[PDB]
């Protein structure tokens, strides 16, 4: 009878779908690779999807996924153990190296820009007339680490200009250089920015921006990534 | 440590105009004022919004629906407004009697006013729908919108429109009224042997539970990597960042999925619209081939 | 095997009991002791459900049923036979569910992520005790909770909803539904907007979220914005249980009678109460 037909049609149609989804999302991180970095003799049960190709605008050319995956950066990483599936320990600093909960990804050294071609993230200093409109202002405040020592002051908000967000506050060293911090990890507090993730002393080591009003998304991943890594790697100075 | 469900900071700059494209900008009204209640949650601008000649055609027509049904609860309230309210709940625009099959000639007091608002609420939908799919044009960007509106309008279509054609009167439609909408849905279930024995009820279900689960789940990852500009999905695409794979990874270690930016999208538009498409196949079948889906679940088939 | 991009993320330490004994995978999963804990209350749970169908009479699992005790039990221990074994498998699946929200913290910390999925999922675990836990123990009895099977438990949903007539009429039931039915149509809006932007009309650019804004601006005239959308999808689906719990904690307990009469508080409000014609004069 006709019910019977449209269920059993209907789980035909899931199992296609599902394979449709699944081979959607191996777009990216395939091959597997052993620990080594040599293709893994089982890649599962779903073949890989014909490439797909995504014009960028603003005549940043094309992606092509799946394509060629490197990581184009060195792994400051060894083995713990002679079998597969152990924890690789950091054979450096691994903030400074870019490990762990620190990692960065080597993303385009150009800055995201808006649907006209203009720089999507830019300091309030340079965006007309971008104001504060609600909240504590947080310019002028002093920004304290998780060690509870002042690690310098906030200077500016860089705002997204689009979606008209904070999204780093602009923070002055006490050398004089600055430094811009993810707005989601920071409490702007009445009279202080306070930041878990970094004690004072780590401030200096965040990645600094090669030109003043702009910055590129590979920046963003170093920076992002290094306070990020503090959360584990600053523990012993958070209190 | 901040958790970014309200901004902490709101920043305000110059109106935004909106991207042109193809659009025809004699037809966006200006720019509506700045909320800064939405603006703690997400954006702070109110309009502008586009409105050519199927947005009125749809507005004008989704009002006198709205007003038909509310002349109807006047009448019913004998025009005293204190009964209005105290009512407001039981009232009801019952479809035409069993006898007037699908005829146009039931008197207004009997089913005539029902057909009337019905005529206008078809008409604001499917004008909606062909605007979803007209500002996605202007724009040059995929008809998703649409398609995934269709799945909705599926189900709208079976409950009021194709059933009650195949079943071959108006009777079987489902009344305009708060509480007589609920009884209507509850009858149903009774009439047809209970759809918890419907398997396409089941699997709406399933999807509306899943619904929640994904969503659950997405919006929960990307406030979890917004640290690394997770919620920026687009650039995130076309060049996969540190919150791309930390998203990714975190549905590897718990339950050995592949998730890619992309990819969780495609998951998220088909878990959704797949309620209502089952549930739609569920509600076609029910008194038109399946009498009681108990019965029809003793022999299976 | 490793994604090609997943090295640099292997690293020692997060785990939150046992330092470095179970930091380690098999295969794509992260073990960690709430990984070992999570196994031991699972592998237990469905050996004691086995031994459940062996005392039922069948293996299909179509009809293989644990039921909680009787009302007469009360709040006490019961027979394994008649409830007893749905005790302990109730506490097995508590420890297995809590133990895999553990173990989302630990993957959390390892990742250097905010613990906003965890917290989610803690949601459907209360909404799982309020059934199964705190509506019983308010009620007097285990044998309010519904009973594991697959047809059984439906059975359990049809009788304590047509316990209270149409269970349509539980107001905190009613807003659980909205946000379920607002979640959808929110989800399906979300994918098909990011679609829409990523995969365009044939041959042209991939799309900006500022397009994405516009959109919505020229369709409703307002636009929540890419991280608005993804608070308001974790706010939804979060109300929907958070509401869902409520509507079944005060079922049985503070209300008892049939749901339709309770809206007679409005009819009944004593400025209209007395005003003949409508449905209720
Ligand atoms: C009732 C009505 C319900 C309709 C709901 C459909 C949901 C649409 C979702 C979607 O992706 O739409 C975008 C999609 C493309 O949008 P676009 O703007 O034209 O393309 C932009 C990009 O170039 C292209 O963008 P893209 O790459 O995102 O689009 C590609 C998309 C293209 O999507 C499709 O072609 C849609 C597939 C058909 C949907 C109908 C399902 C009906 C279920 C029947 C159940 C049986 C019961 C008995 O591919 C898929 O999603 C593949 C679907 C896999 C199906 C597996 C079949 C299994 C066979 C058995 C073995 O829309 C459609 O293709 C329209 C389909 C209309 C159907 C009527
Ligand atoms: C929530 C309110 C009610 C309830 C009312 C209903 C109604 C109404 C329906 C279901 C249906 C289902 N319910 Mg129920 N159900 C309840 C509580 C539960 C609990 C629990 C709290 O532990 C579980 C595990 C289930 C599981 C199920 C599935 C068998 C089925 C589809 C679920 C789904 O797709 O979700 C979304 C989740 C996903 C998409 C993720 C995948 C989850 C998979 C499918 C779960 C497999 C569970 C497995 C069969 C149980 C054994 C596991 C043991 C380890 C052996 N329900 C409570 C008591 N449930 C539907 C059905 O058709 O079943 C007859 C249906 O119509
Ligand atoms: C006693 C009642 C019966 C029962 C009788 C029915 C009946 C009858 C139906 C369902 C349907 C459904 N049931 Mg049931 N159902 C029961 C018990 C359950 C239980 C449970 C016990 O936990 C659950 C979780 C469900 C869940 C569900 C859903 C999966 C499904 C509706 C999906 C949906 O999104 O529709 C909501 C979406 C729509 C209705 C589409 C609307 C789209 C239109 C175009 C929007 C127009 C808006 C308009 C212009 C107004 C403008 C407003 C303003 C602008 C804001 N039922 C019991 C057994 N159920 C439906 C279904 O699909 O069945 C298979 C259905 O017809
Ligand atoms: C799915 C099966 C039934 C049905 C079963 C139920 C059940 C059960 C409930 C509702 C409830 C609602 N239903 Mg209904 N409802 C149906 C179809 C509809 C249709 C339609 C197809 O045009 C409309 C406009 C409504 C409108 C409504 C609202 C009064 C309310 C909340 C909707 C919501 O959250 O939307 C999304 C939000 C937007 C802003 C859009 N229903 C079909 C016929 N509906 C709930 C309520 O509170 O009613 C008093 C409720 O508990
Ligand atoms: C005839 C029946 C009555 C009715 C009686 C009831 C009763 C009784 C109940 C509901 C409940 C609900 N009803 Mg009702 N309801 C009716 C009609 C409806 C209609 C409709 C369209 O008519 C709708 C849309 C709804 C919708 C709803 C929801 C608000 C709610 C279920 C969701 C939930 O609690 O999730 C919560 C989610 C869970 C409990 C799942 C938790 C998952 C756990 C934590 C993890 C499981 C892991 C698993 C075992 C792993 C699987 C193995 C893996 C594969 C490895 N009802 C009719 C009128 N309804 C229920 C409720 O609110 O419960 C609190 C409830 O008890
Ligand atoms: C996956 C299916 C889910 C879904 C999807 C969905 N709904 C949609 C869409 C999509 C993809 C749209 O694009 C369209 C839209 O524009 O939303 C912003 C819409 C829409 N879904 C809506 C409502 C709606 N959807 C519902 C359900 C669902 N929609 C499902 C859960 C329900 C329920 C649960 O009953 C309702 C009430 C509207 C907000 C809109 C269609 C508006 C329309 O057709 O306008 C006509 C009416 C008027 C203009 C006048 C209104 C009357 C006065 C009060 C004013
Ligand atoms: C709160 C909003 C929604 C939500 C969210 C949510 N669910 C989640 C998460 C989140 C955020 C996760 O992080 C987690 C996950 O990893 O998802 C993939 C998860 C999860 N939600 C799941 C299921 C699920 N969620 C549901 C509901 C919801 N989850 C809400 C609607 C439902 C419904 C509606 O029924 C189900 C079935 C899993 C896929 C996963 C949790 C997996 C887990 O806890 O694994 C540990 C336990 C085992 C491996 C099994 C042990 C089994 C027991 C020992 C024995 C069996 C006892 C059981 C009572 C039998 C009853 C069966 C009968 C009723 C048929
Ligand atoms: C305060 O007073 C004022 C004046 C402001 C008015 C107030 C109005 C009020 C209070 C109104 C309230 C309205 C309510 C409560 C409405 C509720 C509606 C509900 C719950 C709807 C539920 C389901 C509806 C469905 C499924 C309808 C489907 C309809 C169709 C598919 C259209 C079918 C079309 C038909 C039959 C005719 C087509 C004709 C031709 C020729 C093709
Ligand atoms: C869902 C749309 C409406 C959301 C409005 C909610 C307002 C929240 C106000 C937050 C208060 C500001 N604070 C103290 C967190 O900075
Ligand atoms: C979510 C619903 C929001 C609707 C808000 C619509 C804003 C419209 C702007 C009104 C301004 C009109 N005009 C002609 C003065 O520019
Ligand atoms: C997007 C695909 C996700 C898969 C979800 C599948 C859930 C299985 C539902 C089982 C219910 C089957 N039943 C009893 C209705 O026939
Ligand atoms: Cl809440
Ligand atoms: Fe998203």
């Amino acid at each position: 009878d006709l019910a019977s037909l449209a269920i059993y049609s209907f789980w035909i149609f899931l199992a296609g779908l599902i394979y449709y989804l699944q081979t959607e999302n191996m777009r990216e991180g395939y091959p597997l690779e052993n620990e080594d970095g040599t293709p893994a003799a089982n890649q599962g049960p779903f073949p890989l999807p014909k490439p797909k190709t995504f014009i960028l605008p603003h005549g940043r050319g094309t992606l092509t996924v799946p394509g060629p995956e490197s990581e184009d950066r060195p792994i400051a990483l060894a083995r713990t153990a002679v079998s597969e599936g152990f924890p690789h320990a950091p054979t450096g600093d691994p903030m400074k190296d870019g490990v762990g909960p620190a990692s960065w990804v080597a993303r385009r050294d150009l800055p995201e820009l808006d649907g006209h071609g203009h720089n999507k993230i830019k300091p309030m200093k340079a965006a007309a007339g971008f104001h504060v409109s609600a909240g504590k202002n947080p310019i002028g405040l002093p920004v304290r680490g998780c060690d509870l020592e002042i690690a310098g002051k906030v200077v500016d908000i860089w705002v997204d200009i689009p979606e008209q967000m904070a999204r780093f506050l602009e923070v002055e060293l006490k050398d004089g250089s600055t430094r811009l911090l993810p707005m989601q990890m920071v409490k702007v507090q009445s009279n202080r920015v306070h930041v878990n993730a970094l004690s004072s002393d780590l401030f200096a080591g965040i990645p600094t921006i090669k030109s003043p009003t702009e910055v590129t998304l590979l920046e963003e991943d170093k920076i992002c990534g290094y306070v990020a890594g503090g959360l584990m790697y600053a523990a012993p100075k958070r209190k | 440590e901040y958790q970014n469900i309200f901004s902490q900071v709101q920043v305000r700059g110059p109106a935004d105009l909106g991207m042109t494209e193809d659009v025809n900008l004699a037809n966006r009204s200006g720019v509506g004022p700045f909320s800064t209640l939405l603006g703690w949650f997400g954006n702070a601008q109110l309009g502008p919004i586009y409105l050519g000649s199927l947005g009125v055609l749809s507005l004008f027509s989704g009002l006198m629906w709205f007003f038909t049904i509310g002349i109807w609860f006047w009448y019913q309230a004998g025009w005293n407004p204190a009964v209005f309210l105290r009512d407001l709940f039981f009232f009801s625009l019952e479809p035409p009697a069993p006898e007037y099959g699908l005829s146009f000639a039931a008197p207004l007091k009997e089913g005539g006013l029902w057909l009337i608002a019905s005529f206008f609420m078809f008409v604001a939908v499917w004008s909606w729908w062909g605007r979803t799919y007209l500002r996605a044009q202007a724009l040059g960007m995929g008809k998703h919108t649409a398609w995934a509106f269709l799945s909705a309008i599926w189900l709208w279509m079976v409950l009021g429109f194709i059933r009650p054609i195949l079943m071959g009167s108006w009777s079987e439609a489902v009344p305009y009224g708060i509480f007589s909408h609920l009884d209507w849905t509850n009858n149903f279930s009774l009439v047809h042997g209970n759809l918890f024995y419907n398997p396409f009820h089941g699997l709406s279900i399933a999807f509306l539970y899943g619904s929640a689960l994904l969503f659950a789940m997405h919006g929960a990852t990307i406030l979890a990597v917004s640290r690394f500009g997770g919620e920026r999905e687009l650039e995130q695409i076309a060049d996969r960042g540190t919150a791309a794979e930390r998203a990714a990874l975190f549905v590897r270690w718990t339950m050995g999925f592949n998730a890619t930016m992309e990819g969780i999208h495609r998951w998220a538009i088909w878990m959704a619209v797949l309620v209502t498409l089952t549930g739609g196949i569920g509600i076609l079948l029910s008194g038109t081939v399946v009498d009681n889906w108990y019965v029809w679940g003793q022999n299976h088939g | 095997a490793l994604l090609s991009f997943e090295r640099k993320y292997r690293v020692p330490g997060g785990t939150l009991v046992g330092g470095n004994l179970f930091d380690f995978w098999v295969g794509p999963f992260y073990v960690g002791f709430f990984g070992v804990a999570t196994f031991f209350f699972a592998a237990l749970g469905i050996i004691l459900i086995a031994w459940s169908a062996v005392l039922q009479g069948t293996w299909n699992p179509q009809l293989i049923s644990v039921y909680p005790p009787a009302l007469e039990y009360g709040l006490g221990g019961a027979p394994l036979a008649k409830g007893g074994l749905w005790q302990i498998i109730t506490i097995c699946a508590t420890g297995a569910f809590v133990s895999w929200a553990l173990r989302e913290v630990e993957i959390c910390r390892k990742l250097g992520i905010g613990y906003h999925i965890p917290f989610a999922f803690a949601f459907a675990i209360l909404a799982y005790l309020t059934l199964v836990l705190f509506r019983p123990v308010m009620m007097g009895a285990w044998g309010y909770a519904f009973p594991y099977g697959i047809w059984t438990h439906l059975d359990w949903v049809s009788n304590t909803g047509y316990t209270y007539g149409n269970f349509h009429y539980n107001p905190a039931h009613m807003i659980a539904i909205s946000f379920f039915f607002t979640n959808a149509l929110a989800l399906a809006l979300h994918g098909a907007l990011v679609l829409s932007a990523a995969n365009p009309e044939k041959g042209k650019e991939m799309r900006t979220p500022d397009h994405e804004d516009t959109f919505f601006r020229d369709l409703v005239g307002y636009s929540i914005g890419t991280l608005g959308i993804h608070r308001l999808g974790l706010l939804l689906s979060l109300s929907a249980v958070f509401f869902s719990a409520l509507c079944m904690i005060i079922t049985g307990t503070i209300w008892f009678d049939q749901w339709v009469d309770w809206w007679q508080w409005w009819v009944k409000l004593p400025w209209w109460a007395n005003i003949p014609g409508g449905i209720n004069g």
